[PDB]
């Protein structure tokens, strides 16, 4: 028997069971979890990784839940994660060199013995936010889901306590002991004995890296009377410059406690321990929504490369699904099936939904040698009767888009949109907070009730609709930043119940230029008649007929996943350069439609090039201009007046 | 000490006077204002309303200090807000030792139990004439921290107790005390919706209720009979209380089973008896005026918290 | 361990220095001038040498440098010593400075971790402040508390507090000491506050900043509001700001084990920030005579210079002309009383939206030497003009580098003019009336000077400019601010199909990546030098 004090954790038995589970795991969870070819799920990781020289690895919880001999390991890595991982980092090197025994190799063995190893349990048992952590369950592997507000700078920490003796041309050295230093006062008695003569230098010593992150908590359930909390934590080195503002996150870590000082003056402390979280792994992406522009973030990619930390930045693909995509694109009912699939719970709204999807393609992101940039974003407006799915559409897009914020009515101001400055409650120092405009930099910026908004708040969007650049000049802060988000929002009519026979470029309670510069608008008038109403009636009732609408899957609808991944590969790998035929159909379209300004030109091109991105063309074509100008005149309903 | 061998908190609750009158008191529902000084720590029941409670958080009761060299433990005890740690080795083997190898602490062996505060405010009908009512604090620990949420009738029970403050060191004469009370039990005449479970009598209540029949219009009759007629609107309020049915799309959306109602009409006819009966009976209820503090008081605040530095 | 190493480094390095001499004969074999470098230095007794990294890391395959660059400070005292030897060797009251410029690598501030400590490492960033010259404790005497026995030595970097040894040790407590001021050596100081640059930044981001400190004669080469490329070593310093933070906190304590029977623990808390130092910094961000001699000889080069300054934008020649004379300043001196003029000129334009006004801003801020784009609205004048510190970090206050204080000999391109506040236009008026400013807060008074030449952006009331009314009823900005303006412009459109078609052609051709549509007479390069010639011609 071997065992730890206050503990039921064996080292070598854990190593053996680890190794046996490791040699034995072959998509077991497909079998035991569910009904769902391959072989030895895990082992391929450990065969591949060696030649690339990396000291990391990821790991599920379920594969322990699936394999026989790992059910007790689950509750033990759970309770003693840093201890169980101080084991497994050794068991892993053990399994490594127990697996190399069956191989003869060029002399790479100068390194692996000098190497370290570490693990990252990510997809784990769910936890309900923060309130659950009454003190019974502190210091345990934990999972969470939320987004980012504020990032600190780097905390260093003594990691090698260098020490300069004053005499005898001698240095000295000593390391950290559960997080302290006990300076050796003496002077190395043999050579010289001066029992408190020694000095300290920083430039010698070894420093750690630590960072702290403010986070907003976004549960799935809340109690009666709930509201946000803002939590701090600690990440450590090799994870730096990963998670920042503008990201939703699923995460893991360990909940813990700590006291603080009463002052900078003495050691008298608080009865109540400030809580926090130490970090184990972060999940930057997920399945139910697409990901960042791959062009936007290049410097961060090459940085993570240089740093040899490779926690994900972009979802990865399979070739069989690439072929699946080239198959699904061969058919011609794309242009409608995308539409029918965006919103099965809703009636037709064809052009509306198509425009939503074309903005989700976005468009073109070109730059100039030094003095140009033209971004893939087309600002969108809606208008018409209430009592439709305008608001529903908008909630839907705000969910499904990764990087975006929602605004409503007149409860907003320029201060809470561009930069604002504030103070921390712990450090009591002057630290900033990013603005809801810039948070969506790349993605969605959603609004409702655009009309009643203050003219102070409505004044800023003059420039954001052009350059994706806000500027600030206020206290101790001067910097023109970038806000590549797109705009997508509702308007409400002049008065109530409409005025069919009037220039609707005047019938809004909104002036011309603000409205003309929108790349496109959509219209929601009623036109009451059956053949559009009864059908919608059953369309929305049969939703309620079921506990949840799965039998809405009829009438040819896709799933979200193949869709979204097709979209992501599309967004990330094609560049349609503009063609010559489309010129002569675009120019005449614009000019003849002028009978109301030059921005709808930019609208047509930025949307037709997205039409080109769709179908997976690496080229635009004359035909895209056709549906472009067509659906434009269908949008504002050219025929009536 | 024996305190770290305790796997059990205790939380009292006092009698309901219905039983004290059986065989024949001590603690009646009392005020923020009617303490009378001498009631420090005596057994008590206060009513009122909770404005703001902070979030639950942990707090030591007993330290776990272990020795580097002796390999033995030390039990440093605190009951104050504060203490000063124990660094030099006063151990029992180091007592009979020249060298005094340093000790340190634990993060798991060291006992813990939470600590959360709450503020009552006084009930209207018991404020005397023309008088601005006043405030009070309570301290809670551990288990019952989750039975409190602002905006409710309550009967806190426990004991009113002192603590070390003297004002602020100029307007003083000595021996002065800031103070607090102990939480041990919560009853509230308002039963929230998530405390529902049937039994062998309340199911009987629902039975004999439904047995009579005409149940729908009977309800909408019993809604605020103080005011006359208009059963059609009493019924509409009843349906507002029902809310509807929640349905989920399973595609990244749901839709509310929720209601929104209005009663346009001229003056003279009764209007407000309705809303007051509503917030009288419905829990999680709220009244506002039209103008005044409508700017932000319908909206989210920003505030620092008393008992802990945090932006709530 | 480097008691053995560092002197070998000294020997190898002074050998490197001496074995190289002034070669480059006929611009051929470069041999390294460090011998004549310190010669020409001793001419003036500046003691403040430069080093190149390249000509160092050639010899010995650079493996010398590979480890030196990480373990600099360990060998640095020995580095300076060999120089002193070489100076003693080949030249006949001495303190010194050193710097290494033209490093290959750049690291942003985010690209700096805890393994570059004591490491030379080149960063570039931006400035928002300077601070006060305060001469620094290089050497300084002390004296016995029981005799006149002086000690002319110093613990220098930190640990600036206490020597031990006395010449006549017979003392009851030789542990502590006295002091003195004059038998001492000092050297200048300076502090700035260093800042991110825009063209390298992330999302959800603030320009994360931090402090850097100077030394020696290389000071006065700082500047506010400009990009710079620093080089020095990862100096750090204590802090307590980092309190209230999670997890566990290091703490120092002397040992009480192996010796016994001798806050009594003498415990200090230790927690630090990562500042930086600079060995040297530079201001980032000929046949030209023949170039400009050829360009000038034309006559319509006026029209060329006109049309070449916004090929990104289409037409509106007046904008081009006005902006091309805006940088050009008027002689503010032509008086006798000493009552003076606002020699420069000022601008604005009007036009409905769906117009290319902001293109001009983005142009000139993308061209200008000195400039800034800002809100127009989302700003207090405490942001435009300078709100300053009140006696923080112990030392005295320092005027903040004002935003509108900027544009000395230049421009403050400001959009969104109409939605300005009450007090900001007030302050602007005060800025325009004279070419001077007055400021105060906390009793402190200020006085500054500038000759700012604004171009900015009009936004009419409803946007629609009724062509049959006058300017004032539509502008909505009071008279004096509407006055002082040498110029107003208007840009308003109408149906012209022949020209609208070619305009849309230009626009859509611009969605051809970096096409040749902007083919000018010439580019920004020669333009900037042409400006620096022309600004000072004095007609
Ligand atoms: N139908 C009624 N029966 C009895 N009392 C009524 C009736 N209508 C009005 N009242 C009395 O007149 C007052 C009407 O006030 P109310 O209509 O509720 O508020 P407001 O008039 O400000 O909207 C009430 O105090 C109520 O007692
Ligand atoms: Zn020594
Ligand atoms: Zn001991
Ligand atoms: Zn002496």
């Amino acid at each position: 028997l071997r065992i730890i004090w206050g503990t039921n954790v064996s080292i070598q038995e854990c190593t053996t069971n680890f190794r046996n589970f490791l040699m034995s795991f072959k998509y077991k969870f497909r079998k035991i979890l569910d009904e769902r070819d391959e072989e030895l799920y895990y082992i391929k990781q450990l065969n591949e990784m060696r030649e690339l020289g990396t000291s990391n690895l990821n790991l599920d919880a379920r594969n322990l839940l699936a394999y026989k001999q790992t059910e007790d390991l689950y509750h033990q890595l759970l309770n003693y994660p840093q201890e169980v991982i101080s084991i497994m980092d050794q068991t892993i090197k053990d399994c490594m060199v127990s697996l190399i025994v069956d191989n003869n190799l060029d002399y790479d063995l100068d390194e692996i013995e000098t190497k370290f190893y570490k693990v990252r349990p990510y997809n784990v048992g769910s936890c309900k936010g923060m309130r659950e952590l009454n003190p019974n369950d502190i210091d345990k592997l934990i999972n969470l889901k939320g987004l980012v507000l504020r990032s600190t700078p780097v905390i260093p920490d003594m990691k090698v306590a260098f020490f300069k003796c004053n005499v005898c041309d001698h240095t000295m050295a000593v390391e950290i002991d559960r997080g302290v230093i006990q300076e050796p006062a003496r002077c190395e008695r043999i050579d010289c004995n001066e029992p408190n003569s020694m000095s300290l230098i920083h430039n010698r010593c070894s420093f750690a890296d630590k960072q702290v992150i403010k986070l907003q908590e976004t549960p799935d359930f809340v109690p009666d009377g709930q509201t946000p909390h803002s939590i701090s934590l600690c990440v450590y080195d090799e994870l730096v410059d990963s998670c920042r503002a503008g990201d939703r996150i699923e995460v893991t870590g360990t909940f813990r406690s700590i006291p603080i000082r009463a002052n900078s003056r003495q050691r008298v402390l608080k009865s109540l321990y400030k809580t926090y979280v130490d970090v184990v792994h972060v999940k930057k992406v997920s399945d139910k929504r697409l990901d960042v522009d791959t062009s936007t973030i290049e410097q961060e990619l090459m940085q993570n490369k240089v740093d040899h930390n490779e926690v994900e930045e972009v979802r990865q693909i399979t070739d069989q699904d690439l072929a699946k995509i080239r198959e699904v694109a061969a058919r011609e009912d794309l242009y409608s099936l995308l539409a029918r699939s965006i919103a099965p719970s809703i009636y037709e709204l064809e052009d509306v939904k198509k425009g939503i999807l074309l903005q989700l393609f976005g468009g073109t992101n070109k730059t100039f040698t030094k003095g140009g940039r033209y971004r893939g974003d087309i600002n969108i407006l809606l208008c018409g009767d209430p009592s439709t799915s305008k608001s529903q559409i908008l909630q839907y897009v705000h969910k499904i888009t990764p990087r975006g914020v929602y605004t409503s009515g007149k409860g907003s101001s320029a201060v809470g949109l561009t930069a604002y400055i504030t103070r921390d409650v712990d450090t009591k120092q002057l630290v900033l907070e990013s603005g809801a405009l810039v948070l969506s930099d790349g993605g969605v910026c959603c609004i409702d009730e655009f009309d009643k908004m203050s003219d102070s708040t409505r004044s800023v969007l003059h420039e954001v609709m052009e350059q994706q650049t806000i500027s600030i000049a206020k206290a101790g802060i001067i910097t023109t930043l970038n806000a590549r988000s797109s705009i997508l929002a509702s308007a409400n009519p002049i008065g109530s119940r409409y005025n069919p026979n009037l220039p609707v470029t005047e019938n809004i309670d909104l002036p011309p230029p603000l409205l003309s510069r929108f790349d496109l608008v959509y219209l929601v008038l009623d036109k009451v008649d059956e053949k559009n109403d009864r059908e919608l009636a059953k369309h929305l009732t049969n939703l309620y007929l079921e506990d949840k609408p799965e039998h809405i899957s009829q009438d040819d609808v896709l799933p979200v996943e193949f869709l979204t991944m097709y979209i992501s590969y599309a967004k990330e790998h094609i560049h349609p350069i503009i063609t010559e035929a489309a010129k002569t159909e675009l120019v005449r379209a614009y000019v003849g439609m002028r009978k109301a300004t030059t921005r709808q030109l930019e609208s047509m091109i930025r949307l037709a090039e997205a039409h080109a991105k769709m179908k997976l063309k690496n080229v635009v074509e004359l035909e895209d201009v056709q549906e472009a100008v067509r659906l434009i005149r269908s949008a504002i309903k050219d025929y009536a007046t | 000490p024996p305190n770290l061998t305790r796997r059990y908190f205790l939380y009292f609750k006092p009698l309901s006077q219905n039983c004290a009158r059986r065989y024949r008191i001590s603690s009646k529902p009392l005020s923020v204002r009617q303490i009378k000084g001498d009631f420090l720590g005596q057994l008590i029941t206060v009513r009122g309303i909770i404005t703001r409670v902070s979030d639950v958080k942990p707090a030591v009761e007993v330290i776990a200090y272990t020795c580097d060299q002796c390999g033995y433990e030390v039990f440093q005890e605190v009951n104050s807000r504060t203490f000063t740690p124990l660094s030099e080795c006063t151990s029992e083997e180091c007592s009979q030792n020249q060298t005094k190898g340093q000790l340190f602490m634990s993060t798991r062996a060291s006992k813990f139990s939470a600590f959360q505060e709450c503020k009552i405010q006084e009930l209207s009908q018991q404020v005397p004439v023309g008088h601005i009512p006043r405030s009070l604090n309570i301290h809670v620990n551990g288990t019952l921290v989750r039975s409190l949420s602002p905006g409710d009738i309550v009967d806190v029970t426990g004991i009113f107790l002192p603590a070390p403050y003297t004002g602020f060191k100029a307007l003083k004469a000595g021996l002065l005390t800031e103070t607090y009370l102990e939480a041990q039990f919560v009853r509230q005449h308002k039963k929230k919706f998530a405390s529902f479970s049937l039994t062998s009598d309340v199911e009987e209540r629902v039975m004999e209720l439904i047995t009579s029949g005409d149940v729908y219009n009977r309800l909408a009759k019993s809604i605020a009979p103080e005011i006359y007629g208009n059963l059609d609107v009493k019924k509409a309020l009843l349906l507002l209380l029902v809310g509807g049915v929640d349905k989920r799309v399973g595609d990244g959306m749901k839709i509310r089973g929720d209601i929104n109602v209005c009663l346009m009409g001229d003056p003279g006819v009764a209007k407000s008896q309705l809303l007051k009966a509503i917030c009288k009976i419905s829990p999680r209820g709220v009244y506002t005026t039209g103008k005044g503090s409508s700017g932000v008081g319908l909206t989210a605040a920003v505030m620092k918290d008393p008992v802990t530095d945090e932006m709530i | 361990v480097d008691d053995v190493t560092g002197e070998k480094v000294r020997e190898a390095f002074e050998q490197f220095l001496e074995d190289f001499s002034v070669q480059s004969t006929d611009t051929g074999e470069v041999e390294k001038v460090y011998r004549a470098q310190i010669e020409f230095m001793k001419i003036y007794d500046l003691n403040t040498i430069y080093i190149d990294y390249q000509h160092l890391s050639m010899r010995e395959n650079g493996a010398l440098a590979m480890a030196i660059s990480e373990q600099y400070y360990r060998f640095l005292p020995f580095l300076q010593k060999g120089l002193r030897r070489v100076v003693r060797k080949y030249a006949p009251e001495r303190v010194f400075q050193i710097s290494f410029f033209n490093l290959p690598t750049v690291h942003r501030i985010r690209d700096i971790r805890s393994e570059k400590i004591g490491s030379l490492l080149s960063i570039s960033g931006t400035v928002t402040r300077t601070s006060e010259v305060r001469p620094e404790l290089y050497k300084a005497s002390f004296t016995c508390d029981m005799c006149r026995a002086i000690v002319d030595n110093v613990e220098q970097s930190f640990k600036y507090t206490e020597p031990t040894f006395c010449p006549n040790p017979s003392c009851e407590n030789r542990a502590f000491w006295t002091l003195n001021v004059t038998r001492s050596r000092f050297l200048d100081w300076q502090k700035v506050r260093i800042q991110e640059n825009a063209n390298e930044i992330p999302t959800g981001s603030m320009p994360r900043t931090l402090d850097v400190i100077l030394r020696g004669d290389s000071v006065e080469r700082a500047k506010p509001g400009d990009r710079c490329k620093f080089t020095g070593v990862e100096i750090v310093v204590p802090d307590v700001t980092q309190l209230g933070l999670p997890g566990v906190k290091p703490s120092s304590t002397l040992d009480t084990r192996g010796i016994s029977k001798t806050r009594s623990l003498g415990v200090r808390d230790l927690t630090y920030k990562i500042s930086f130092l600079a060995c040297h910094v530079i201001s980032i961000g000929s046949d030209e005579i023949n170039e400009l001699k050829e360009m000038v000889k034309d006559e319509h080069i006026y029209d060329k210079l006109v049309r070449s300054i916004a090929p990104a934008v289409f037409g509106h020649e007046a904008v081009k002309k006005g902006i091309l004379l805006q940088m050009l300043g008027g002689v503010h001196k032509s008086t006798v009383e000493g009552i003076k003029l606002r020699g420069d000129i000022n601008i604005c334009v009007v036009g409905d939206p769906s117009t290319s006004k902001s293109q001009f801003l983005k142009y000139v801020v993308g061209f200008a030497p000195r400039s800034v784009y800002t809100s127009g609205k989302a700003s207090s004048a405490a942001g435009l003009t300078a709100a300053v510190v009140r006696d923080e970090e112990g030392g005295d206050y320092t005027i903040e580098a004002g935003a509108l204080m900027l544009a000395d000999n230049g421009i403050c391109c400001i959009d969104e003019f109409d939605k300005m506040d009450i007090s900001d236009q007030v302050a602007i008026h005060e800025a325009m009336e004279q070419q001077t400013i007055s400021i105060a807060k906390a009793g402190i008074h200020a006085t500054l000077n500038a000759r700012t030449s604004i171009l900015a952006a009009a936004n009419p009331v409803g946007g629609r400019y009724n062509r049959k009314l006058s300017l004032r009823g539509n502008l909505n900005m009071t008279a004096p601010i509407m006055s002082r303006f040498d110029l107003f412009f208007v840009i308003l459109d109408d149906c012209n199909e022949k020209i609208d078609t070619e305009l849309a052609s230009h626009i859509v051709d611009l969605h051809m990546k970096r096409d040749e549509a902007i083919e000018p007479p010439f580019s920004a390069e020669q333009l900037r030098r042409y400006i620096k010639y022309a600004r000072t011609f004095k007609p």
